């Protein structure tokens, strides 16, 4: 259930 | 990095179960990109415009057809020496295996296999690479659909559970964890270094730029992987000599 996502602080 | 490289080599030399984690940065490479990967390489984007995904891949052909660099060979060497027991990668080019690594956990799959979303026909990359090379967008030879999807995890898609589990365990049981070429902004992969940190493993990071996770690493190195890695490996060999 873990979908690939991109996040930058 | 002279001191850091030496320190990194000292950790690996003593470790009993080291794990390597690599990203796109392992390979040195208008302002804004014509193709935004979060869109053209997202599952919603692909289910709406499959050709955009392939046009994007073709623009990245040089990287998709890239061959193993010194960092991949250095990493394969560390495993051969029994120091590195697993390589976790976000990469989909299979360059680790092509360099000599055996235990490679491909978090995001690989271009190796493809499936037609409409008729479900499965294919090997070898069946489309020649068309792809001349700018011909792969299309199902069975039903004519443009929805030929490679088995790589697109943004918005769940990572393969089998691989995800083994990667988690490697992190949970390693005594040394080295990040190579990863800005650590892609999840859930970016969570693995923290799991290892939580496990008490010694942490090392080699990256062209600093990351928001830098604070948890015992040794930090700024530089190109292809130039840094071999240096480390050579210092590790000396630590294993007479
Ligand atoms: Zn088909």
């Amino acid at each position: 259930r873990h979908k690939k996502l991109m996040f930058k602080t | 990095m002279e001191d850091e490289i030496r320190k990194a080599a000292e950790i690996l030399a003593k470790s009993k179960h080291a794990v390597v984690f690599t990203g796109a940065g392992i390979s040195a490479e208008g302002l804004w990109r014509k193709y935004d990967p979060e869109e053209v390489a997202s599952i919603s984007g692909f289910k709406r415009n499959p050709r955009a995904f392939w046009e994007f891949s073709m623009e990245m052909k040089d990287k998709l057809f890239a061959e193993p660099n010194p960092a991949h060979y250095a990493i394969a060497e560390l495993e051969r020496m029994g120091i590195v027991k697993a390589v976790i990668t976000q990469n989909i080019d299979m360059l680790h295996q092509r360099a000599g690594s055996r235990r490679v956990l491909e978090l995001h799959g690989s271009m190796d296999k493809l499936d037609c979303l409409d008729c479900h026909e499965t294919y090997d990359w070898s069946e489309f690479v020649e068309d792809f090379n001349k700018g011909e967008i792969p299309r199902c030879r069975k039903c004519g659909s443009y929805y030929v999807k490679p088995r790589v995890v697109l943004f918005g898609e769940p990572l393969p559970q089998r691989t995800l589990f083994e990667a988690i365990e490697e992190a949970k049981h390693c005594d040394a964890f080295m990040v190579v070429g990863s800005s650590l902004v892609v999840y859930p992969a970016a969570e693995l270094p923290y799991i290892a940190k939580k496990a008490g493993a010694k942490m090392i990071i080699v990256n062209a730029e600093p990351t928001m996770a830098d604070p948890i690493f015992d040794v930090k190195i700024i530089g190109k992987a292809g130039e840094v890695l071999p240096k480390i490996v050579e210092e590790v060999k000396r630590l294993r000599s007479e």
